[PDB]
């Protein structure tokens, strides 16, 4: 987060931050480890186990 | 009032300001300018705070047909129907209480809420938002109509509660304005106006004073007449522009409209796919859907592990391991294969 | 009948359909479920099946005031002009013979018909299949305005007619209808309704009889009575939600509107080249204009042959072989090259 | 005259013109053909010769309300709400004096104007004009509405005023269409109307002269006959389309409305970088904004300097040499400096 000196006469305060880095890495989040998991186990993840696990 | 929302309503006076897209060119006191567009759903609600109080009346009438805006004074009346929500084309509005404008809209870089109800020709904004249809899947189509799958995915809530989580309105501000005050000829002249107004002037008695009401201060000029905006009973929104002239963050909380929960959607699933059976190897046929993608990884070691976004009729060589790699065509079983 | 294509629809009378899509969200009873979009044609009219009768008067008058709506009672009218299909954007509506509507929409992935009656803010389907711009020619680009071209492309004959080939209605639709009866704690009383209603109680006299007007039914309880509808004047437009609850179609004719011909459509001719020769070599410099494909191929024996769609003012080097090449650049005439 | 515009619009009385792009389909002397489209400016703003004089009244007064629409009978109407310019979209209008219509769309290939003023039902053309998304900055968003960057740009400065540029009026024509002519039974008995009925017929009286009374040259047939009419205070476009009935070449000067001059764009400025810099090289971690064109040169002899329009959140190595580079990533100024 960065504050600005904004545009005078309306109230514009201007904060510039970061991008979402929570979304940017949930979006774009890379290939899910789940999948391409080596032995073939199926990670299934209520408590996360690899059931199947050959 | 919490199922009739009213009464949360109406402790708030709800008001506009000054947004800086008003209609291609100007930035100007939008009555509707968008507060944010807050839409954490996988149903794709976008929901903005919306700049009038779009279903609380002049009196905090609960009522579709009123939708509560902004005038020189508090009261502005609007039309429930005349909101208009425009991401490349109007979506459809989902839900309006107040200070919470929800629907959805197709894809788009930007979102534009307008509302003529007493406004001439749809006072409005059009502010810049990026609606992604990344919706979840193996496929990538919208369209719920066909019989083929269902998956759990969030939606925005529908239905209207009393409140969930609370945006705090509190604090009714000043204005930055003048026109309150009148200078015949020696006389600054507070009349009935629909801004508070604190009389404040370049020099005399006149330093405090309602503003609802008449007061003379003899002997003065504009330049030597001072205005400000007094406050009573109202809170404001959240002061996104908002010239903070609150004493102290201090007012009610209505409840956010459209708590979300996690629902399903109707999954579309793709025409399978053609084994093509071979020596240690075999061929995936595909035809293209909405587009798809298709992985197939190793079953086994350390393995080969191949997902493409599948977007037409092709043939993926799906190696055919000794163990056998576990594919999946999209969106459809994760049925895997051994050496047939 | 026919020329008043209307007696004709109003043989087996305009329905109703309980289609999936159903507005956004919902699927229910649409009078617009899109039973079939069918448009093979390079003029881009795509026809829909919509259940109601587009044209067909309540009283089987040909009048274009009235769309042919449906209720729970079968006679269900609309205003035949309010109707709009967007598929896009509002996609121009070509004409409306009984279940079928054509019209010309904009390149899009859906579209959707909106219709409201006595519907709510044009109670509309949305349908997604992917209206492409697939059409013929050297360029790519929508504008007929420029005197260009002229090339036979197929599109629907707008006019009316009888048949050239009839969707069969057929199967009058056994309808269940159990809503209209009500158990009065020993009377199962139902009253007229919408069609004669056969009524099945579990015990006793409750299997069938006329309920287009009222009955009693003895011991009648809410578990008791099952309630269905069967009529006349109607027969089924594909049963494509439309439980077959005939015994047998019974396929009379409805002649689908707006046959095919091959017409010929007005094509972009673009700016056509700069060559420029070298030693056995030419360099076509191409001004771009909407992505136009430049075809060179080596006129002779076995020899290389070139096509590009390109899409940029640049220079294209068609080699210009002792047996000379030949160079279409676009949707001009095949201008060949010889050696010099 | 000039301050109502309308007066320089009635010296030459406008009427709409022969366009072959009339409807998606058709052609005709549409009375909104798009005479010209004439779009230099940086701001955004398309502009276009319009079919009406939209501003003059049906008397030639500035009329808010008053298209002055075209038919045989010259004076029509048109609303000043019903035109409709759908480029890609409802684009916003923005002013109109005479056939001067200025306003903003989205992007787009074509761009079509509606507007049913005398006739019931919106009569609207479609030419083409791919308004592509030219806009200028390091960046690349179209939202108007960020605290972040000021630039010179061009724009259609929409004060309505006399004239920079005239567009011509001289040429009341004649064409080939004068169906005022009659068959009175055994002679051309050609109908009177407001101006020169040219009875050009084959011979008899019908050979020529204006009729101001219903000329009737007995002894003639329909074939025999031939219509010709010849008017007063008008004064055509340009004839663009227009079959160009001007015996001579001598017009008056309209000023065409906005005249474009430079203003000031707000271009947004995203979120600068991380700077990691190591031994003899850096890196630039960017996140993802609106598509931002980011340079790096080589500050110091001649290096090498190269650019790339980044539109993720990528780390680009920016090349740290000895002289040191120029940092020129986006809205921001060109940052860039000597080893750190």
């Amino acid at each position: 987060l960065k504050l600005a000196r904004p545009a005078a006469g309306n109230i514009h305060v201007p904060y510039t931050q970061t991008p979402s880095g929570f979304k940017t890495w949930q979006k774009d989040r890379d290939s899910p480890l789940n999948a391409k998991a080596p032995f073939g186990c199926i990670i299934q993840t209520n408590p996360v186990r690899a059931m199947n696990c050959a | 009032s919490t199922a009739n929302h009213f009464n949360a309503y109406k402790l708030t006076r709800p008001y506009v300001a000054y947004c800086a897209d008003c209609g291609m060119g100007h930035s100007c006191h939008s009555p509707a300018m968008i507060e944010n567009i807050q839409a954490d759903a996988t149903d794709g609600t976008l929901k903005i705070q919306f700049a009038s109080q779009i279903g609380l009346t002049k009196t905090d009438t609960h009522d579709h047909t009123k939708i509560r805006y902004a005038e020189g004074h508090d009261i502005a009346e609007a039309a429930r129907s005349t909101l208009k929500v425009h991401s490349s084309s109007e979506c459809t509005v989902t839900g309006t209480m107040g200070h919470f404008i929800l629907a959805k809209c197709p894809p788009g870089e930007r979102i534009s809420v307008s509302f003529v109800d007493s406004k001439n020709e749809h006072r409005t904004c059009r502010i810049a938002y990026h609606h992604e249809q990344r919706l979840i899947g193996r496929e990538r189509f919208t369209v719920r109509p066909h019989h083929g799958i269902e998956l759990p995915c969030t939606t925005y809530q529908l239905t209207t509660a009393e409140t969930s989580e609370e945006i705090d309105m509190h604090m009714p501000p000043d204005i930055p304005d003048r026109t309150i005050l009148s200078q015949q000829s020696g006389n600054v002249k507070i009349t009935v106006n629909g801004r508070t107004v604190r009389y404040s002037s370049s020099c005399g008695s006149q330093a405090v004073g309602t503003t609802t009401t008449d007061k003379t201060i003899n002997s003065c000029t504009v330049d030597k007449c001072q205005a400000y905006v007094t406050s009573h009973t109202k809170w404001q929104f959240n002061s996104p522009f908002v010239p903070r002239r609150m004493q102290a963050e201090r007012k009610g909380k209505v409840h956010i409209p459209f708590p979300l929960i996690n629902t399903t959607c109707r999954v579309p699933l793709a025409p399978e796919a053609l084994v093509r059976s071979g020596k240690r190897e075999a061929t995936l046929s595909l035809h293209p859907i909405h587009p798809t993608l298709l992985s197939y990884r190793t079953f086994g070691a350390e393995r080969v592990f191949d997902e493409q976004w599948i977007t037409a009729q092709t043939e993926v060589t799906i190696p055919v391991p000794v163990e056998g790699v576990e594919y999946q065509w999209g969106n459809h079983k994760p049925q895997r294969f051994v050496v047939a």
